[PDB]
């Protein structure tokens, strides 16, 4: 029975609408849902707007009236200009009358704010269509109707706020450039009257709700109005005194004064400087006298979260930071403004202690601006000494772990600046915080961690000699702490913090070999502690120290028999015996960093040989068995050992790159045999068990072997220096091992890592293997395209890797696409356009880039049959495909590269850089230029795609497009203007002359 | 309602329930899986709470008739039918899968689950 | 038990429905099935101040599935605005969702949520996310997939709606579960269902759990 309102052949039962709406908003489960679907169909009915008049008069449910206004909104924004003038004046008068009526009934004004606000926005949508050209008297009439009633005056301030937002704040994407300028200039022309009204209401005062609505509108005005309206009237004084004293007006006034602080102002005028000082003085005086003194515990207040206190304190941080970042130099020169300057900063110190991460970040951005200034600006830091001292404590007590990269970075930079400004103050605070960890008063895991992060963050800031005494003092104190503390949990926490600090002080380690050796040997001891986090931290600290101090491991140090790298490698089985595989790989990676420091070839190769001794021997036995008995590969444990051998090779190759070649050379042939044998077993298992086999531990293990092999080869080739060896030794066996196996596996068994490996091969040596690139295409192109061209979802990794491979082949070995048979070259164009249509930003962007690069590749060929055949066959496919994704609203992230592509395509024809006619014969007078035929094709294409556009709109749009096809920013503007105009009826064709 | 229970075994797990309609596993929770012995009835239940919300994703007796079976895809999971779980209130039947950090953890789980099955026979 | 209307808004594909579903059932939906208009789902948390119920209005982000649009916001007491830290456009659109929301709901607590912080290649950097500051929105990095800060938006809104800054989520009480005997006329029904379930792979066998 609820479905009655959808039956438009009968008149609307208003009371039925009110039940449906009630059921939707106030109902439950199955009943709520049926109402939802019915209301949606009602609202989306293209005639529904005809019923709005009826609903607004005769419904008693304000939810129904709200939905009526939504229906009216769709008409006003989309189809308004189809209506006769008399009908548009009728709707306009109905809406105004309903608003005035609701405002004159105090009861309805108080209780129905939702419906009134919605009415005001509906009115503003009409103003966007009608005003001022077809309504020049709107503003005078609004100003007049304001003196008649407090309620109407307040609501008129809401209409003006919404008008200012729609014209100035949200116009950029919603209107043409021309219509945005028209409405901006229109509001600018009548602002003088509007301001007079707002100032009067603010002077003559009384009604709090009226004052707040007026100030809300002023906040919007401040985004665009000239400074003189603030600085040449009483208004700065009213905002900074009267409106800061009452709490109803205080929040909005503070937001107004923040924006006042951002006005475009003359820089060479003493009166304006004094005015800028005075409003700051007034505002801070009102806060100290009416809200809280400078000493107040804002941490406690914010935590207690009474009323609007949290919001007010956020707004105060935004005001102080914004004003001081622009104006503190005004307060710095003058003895009489010293107290104001330091009080404002003292408020920021108190705000900085609030437990609220996002507010802390806001104050921290200001503190960064200040301490950066004090580091470089002469004769300034002495002003801020007591502020800076307090800030040192605030930053040290709030240091986060370096894992939180942006916040750690911000905090470190502020603490580094503050340490430079007073190293003694920073040192004293850190040592005393450490003393309160040792005496137990401040002891906790969080607190020792925080302090350790802070101590670590300032490494490099002290003189080497001050650093030496400081670091020794901290390591001694942290040792004392560990001994003192009871039970592995506590000892592990402090040992991790010791490892952390030592890791952040390489300069000290590099200068004290005795201590570095001890640290490393202690990390090795810790690689035998199973207590959670200790092995990970010992391994992370080992590689971190190695990254920074690697030279000290590769030389013979005084009083040592050999370079320490030799000592590490000799004991590696014992050192790593208790580590998990990922920890072993870190350790070997770290050893690879050291070995790459050795630039004597013979010695590097020997160290590489010795490091790889255990994995190589495990490899040799597993190959002297794997081959001699192919069954041994089915055993879970053998597969894990093989995968871990390959992973150890990847880790060492990551740190050594080009230096890794002799190791890759040792395993390369047997590694590719293993790849073939493992492939066999995967193929076998999928035959015997089904596609489900690809989910089993055994097949995942085998596939892991294949993926780590492909990862090892891509790692080496991506860093290789000798490309002749890559081409002559590596590529041919690689392609023989991987390409046919990829092609001849079922989709669910194909490793996307193959595409990734081939992308690196084409990248690095594509120019040297023209026949190899052809073979890569023949093997992967059609079978990968068939996996990914049924939908946008299946095989997401293959999808991404596929368009990366085509991108690089198109960049490096375009001749591989010339070799394709005509039908295969057609699939390539289909594949590029398919990429355009994706929502996945990885695919879409490569798709558009391939399209650009291909046009560029075709252009390069000059006037020859392939380039002329390409244009005849594909130019209009590329133009129309690019227009489709530009205009369909489902591909907005692609806008910039879509516009670039369309600009290139249009410019080819505009510059007469296409040699043949683009039209097939007897389709247009045979003399006709490609420029006239392109104009015709696009006019026709846009007319069928957007039939509600006029011929005038399309012709004006295309005239603008073709004129602007050498100016990307302006061309993009014309495109965005067209995207606005296709969403409505009756768009002005003169907009394209902007 | 856990203050009258001894904690026999604690392990981190992810729990799945089988939707027969969709023919796919759907995750039900991640967090601490606990074996709890009621000190009045000496009855051992599985009680599993989600990370951060601590909402109950499993609450049922380790019935003697239940059998832990391998999943084709995992060497660190068990599947088993449950006839009466009250995580979401009213007792319902589920096909559950529970997955652990390691094969070791899953094997230990099964050891402990048999230990609790015997304790439940008394 | 008190109940509050929560409206969830943001661009299509940002993770609104995925986030709510995980809160309702514990499940992680990998597929993108666009919401049509709105889905309404009751969501209950147990607090040290008793249970709190959110009536969650999970709205459509795609223009073409928008339905009643701002019509969904009427008498909302709180809101989440969602974007995707892997998609810049979704953050560029946050001011538009906030605009439409506060025009209808003038004085409600709102959390801004940057979803999908589990994805390595992050596009909307911490440095860039400042919109919440002048608008007095709470902000959280979240992941519906890793459950990073998963409970934070609701805990913050609960603290604001109840007016207790020390409100905590607590372990929901755990009743003794019933004992049963297997019904012998479904013995043959169970071996089947259990056979299908053993031979259907568990998702994401490469995760920590
Ligand atoms: C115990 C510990 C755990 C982890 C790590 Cl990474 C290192 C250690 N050290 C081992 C023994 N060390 C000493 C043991 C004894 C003595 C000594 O006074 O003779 C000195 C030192 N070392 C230092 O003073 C020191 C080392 C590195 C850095 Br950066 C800064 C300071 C100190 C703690
Ligand atoms: N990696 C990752 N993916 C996520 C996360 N949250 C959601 N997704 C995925 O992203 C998509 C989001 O889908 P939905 O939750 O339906 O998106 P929505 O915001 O509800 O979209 P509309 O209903 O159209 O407004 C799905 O494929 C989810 O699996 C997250 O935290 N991480
Ligand atoms: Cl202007
Ligand atoms: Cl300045
Ligand atoms: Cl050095
Ligand atoms: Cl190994
Ligand atoms: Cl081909
Ligand atoms: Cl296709
Ligand atoms: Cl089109
Ligand atoms: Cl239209
Ligand atoms: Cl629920
Ligand atoms: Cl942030
Ligand atoms: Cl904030
Ligand atoms: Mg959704």
């Amino acid at each position: 029975s609820m479905e009655g309102i959808l039956d438009f052949s009968n008149d609307l039962d208003i009371a039925l609408l009110d039940q449906v709406v009630s059921t939707f908003y106030q109902g439950e489960g199955v009943q709520q849902k049926q109402a939802q679907e019915i209301l949606t169909k009602f609202q989306d009915n293209p005639d529904a707007w005809e019923k709005v008049d009826q609903i607004l008069q005769f419904s008693t449910n304000p939810q129904s009236k709200f939905i009526a206004l939504s229906i009216l909104d769709k008409l006003i924004t989309r189809k308004w200009k189809l209506l006769p003038n008399d009908h548009r004046i009728g709707i306009r008068n109905f809406v105004v009358g309903m608003i005035i009526s609701m405002c004159q009934d105090d009861e309805v004004f108080k209780t129905q704010k939702n419906l009134i606000n919605k009415s005001d926005l509906t009115l503003v949508q009409i103003l966007k269509q009608e005003w001022p050209q077809n309504w020049p008297e709107f503003i005078p009439e609004l100003i007049g109707s304001s003196s008649s009633s407090v309620n109407v005056c307040e609501n008129n301030m809401i209409v003006l706020k919404l008008l200012s937002e729609e014209v100035f704040d949200f116009s950029a994407e919603q209107m043409t450039q021309a219509k945005a300028l028209h409405l901006k200039n229109s509001m600018s022309k009548e602002f003088e009257q509007i301001f007079k009204l707002c100032f009067q209401v603010l002077e003559q005062g009384s009604s709090s709700s009226l004052i707040v609505a007026t100030l809300e509108s002023l906040l919007r005005y401040l985004h665009w109005i000239p400074y003189r309206y603030i600085y040449e009237t009483n208004i700065l004084e009213l905002l900074s005194t009267k409106f800061m004293t009452s709490p109803d007006t205080r929040a909005i006034t503070l937001k107004c004064l923040t924006e006042v602080s951002n006005l475009k102002i003359p820089q060479d005028n003493d009166l304006i400087k004094r005015q800028t000082v005075l409003f700051f003085q007034n505002t801070l005086q009102q806060i100290a006298t009416s809200v809280m003194p400078v000493t107040a515990d804002l941490k406690a207040t914010y935590a207690n979260a009474n009323g609007n206190d949290q919001s007010f304190l956020q707004d105060l941080a935004m005001f102080l930071t914004t004003y001081l970042a622009r104006n503190r130099a005004l307060l710095e020169s003058d003895e009489s403004l010293r107290e104001l300057l330091l009080n404002a900063h003292q408020y920021l110190i108190q705000l900085s202690k609030i437990e609220e991460r996002e507010l802390f970040k806001t104050t921290l951005d200001y503190w960064h601006n200040l301490v950066a200034d004090l580091f470089y600006e002469p004769l300034k830091k002495h002003i801020y000494e007591e502020i800076c001292s307090q800030l040192r404590l605030v930053i040290i007590e709030n240091m986060v772990r370096p894992e939180e990269i942006q916040l750690y970075k911000s905090e470190r930079e502020v603490l580094v600046y503050l340490t430079h400004l007073n190293v003694i103050d920073t040192e004293e605070i850190m040592i005393s915080k450490l003393a309160r960890q040792i005496d137990g008063s401040e002891w906790s895991w969080h607190n020792i961690n925080t302090l350790s992060w802070a101590i670590g963050s300032i490494s490099g800031t002290m003189s080497e000699d001050t650093e030496k005494r400081f670091v020794v003092t901290v390591i001694k104190d942290l040792l004392g702490l560990c001994e003192q503390k009871r039970g592995k949990d506590n000892k592990a926490v402090v040992a991790r913090d010791i490892m952390y600090v030592v890791g952040e002080y390489p300069r000290f380690l590099k200068a004290h070999w005795n201590f570095l050796r001890t640290v490393i040997l202690k990390l090795f001891e810790f690689m035998h502690e199973t207590h959670e986090g200790v092995q990970d931290m010992a391994c992370d600290t080992f590689i971190k120290i190695v990254q920074k101090c690697k030279y000290h491991f590769v030389i013979q140090q005084p009083r040592e028999s050999e370079p320490f790298i030799q000592t590490i490698i000799r004991d590696i089985q014992k050192t790593t015996a208790d580590l998990q595989p990922q920890q072993v790989h870190t350790f070997y990676k770290a050893c690879g960093i050291i070995i790459s420091e050795e630039r004597s070839v013979a010695e590097r190769n020997r160290l590489l040989s010795d490091l790889m001794q255990l994995p190589n021997m495990a490899w040799d036995t597993i190959v002297e068995q794997s081959t001699a008995n192919p069954t041994l590969l089915l055993d879970s444990e053998t597969v894990k050992i093989i995968a871990n051998i390959i992973k150890t090779n990847v880790a060492v190759c990551t740190s050594m790159g080009a230096d890794f070649y002799p190791q890759l050379g040792h395993i390369y042939y047997n590694m590719l045999q293993l790849y073939r044998a493992v492939s066999s077993m995967i193929s076998t298992q999928v035959a015997a068990e089904g596609l489900i086999a690809t989910k089993t531990p055994k097949v995942r293990g085998l596939r892991t072997i294949k993926k780590e092999i492909l990862k090892l080869v891509e790692t080496y080739i991506s860093k290789a220096r000798n490309l002749d060896d890559v081409v002559k030794v590596l590529v041919e066996p690689l392609l023989n091992a991987v390409l046919e196996d990829y092609m001849n596996n079922v989709p669910d068994a194909r490793d996307a890592e193959v595409l990734n490996c081939m992308t690196t091969v084409v990248e690095k040596v594509g120019h040297m293997i023209p026949q190899g690139v052809i073979l890569i295409l023949q093997s992967v192109f059609e079978c990968t395209l068939d996996m990914i061209n049924k939908d946008f979802t299946e095989y997401p990794e293959h999808r991404v890797e596929f368009y990366k491979l085509l991108k690089v082949i198109n960049e490096k070995s375009f001749a591989a696409f010339l070799e394709l048979p005509p039908a295969a070259f057609k699939l390539f164009v289909d594949a590029i356009c398919w990429a355009f249509k994706h929502n996945n930003r990885d695919v879409e962007v490569n798709g558009l880039q391939i399209a650009l690069d291909l046009v560029k590749n075709i252009e390069r060929m000059g006037n020859v049959p392939f380039a002329n055949e390409f244009h005849k066959n594909y130019f209009f496919i590329f133009v129309s495909e690019t227009f489709f994704v530009l205009t369909d609203s489902d591909h907005k992230s692609g806008f910039s590269k879509q516009a670039l592509l369309l600009m290139k395509l249009i410019s080819l024809v505009y510059d007469n850089k296409i040699s043949v006619p683009l039209y097939q014969e007897a389709e247009v007078p045979q003399g006709t230029s490609n420029q006239v035929y392109l104009s015709q094709y696009l006019a026709n294409m846009l007319s069928n795609a957007f039939p509600h556009l006029t011929s005038e709109q399309i012709a004006s749009f295309l005239s603008a497009l073709t004129k602007q096809c050498k100016d990307l920013v302006v061309f993009k503007g014309t495109l965005r203007d067209f995207l606005v105009q296709i969403k409505e009826v009756g768009g002005d064709p003169t907009d394209y002359l902007f | 309602m856990e203050e009258d229970e001894e904690v026999l075994y604690k392990v981190r797990a992810k729990l799945f329930r089988f939707d027969a309609d969709a023919k796919e596993w759907k995750e039900r929770g991640t967090g601490d899986c606990k074996f709890l012995k009621n000190k009045k009835t000496n009855k051992v239940r599985i009680l599993m709470r989600r990370d951060k919300t601590l909402k109950i994703c499993a609450n049922h007796i380790i019935a003697p008739e239940y059998t832990l079976k391998p999943n084709v895809g995992s060497d660190r999971s068990w599947v088993y039918a449950c006839t009466a779980d009250i995580a979401e209130g009213e007792a319902e039947a589920f096909t559950f899968a529970i997955r652990f950090g390691s094969k070791e953890n899953a094997d230990k789980f099964k050891e402990e689950f048999e230990k609790a099955q015997e304790i439940n026979k008394k | 038990q008190v109940q509050f209307k929560l409206v969830l808004v943001g661009d299509g594909g940002t993770g609104k429905t995925t986030f709510v579903k995980r809160h309702l059932t514990g499940e992680f939906e990998k597929k993108y099935v666009a919401t049509l208009g709105v889905e309404v789902h009751p969501l209950v948390f147990h607090t040290n101040r008793g249970p709190i119920k959110f009536n969650v209005w999970d709205t459509a982000g795609l223009e073409k599935f928008g339905g009643l649009r701002d019509g969904y916001y009427i008498q909302a007491q709180c809101a989440i605005i969602m974007f995707d830290v892997t998609s810049r456009v979704t953050y560029k659109n946050v001011p538009n969702w906030h605009r439409d929301l506060v025009r209808v709901c003038e004085n409600i607590p709102i959390v801004l949520c940057g979803n999908k912080v589990d994805i390595k290649d992050r596009k909307v950097k911490a440095k860039s996310i400042v919109f919440h500051r002048k608008k007095n929105l709470q902000y959280y990095d979240i992941s519906a997939k890793s459950n990073y800060n998963f409970e934070k938006p609701f805990l913050w809104l609960a603290r604001k709606l109840i007016g207790d800054p020390n409100l905590e989520f607590v372990a929901m009480p755990a009743a003794a579960p019933p004992e049963v005997v297997m019904d012998p006329a479904l013995a043959a029904q169970y071996e089947h269902d259990l056979e299908v379930a053993q031979t259907t792979a568990l998702p994401d066998e490469d995760d920590d759990l």
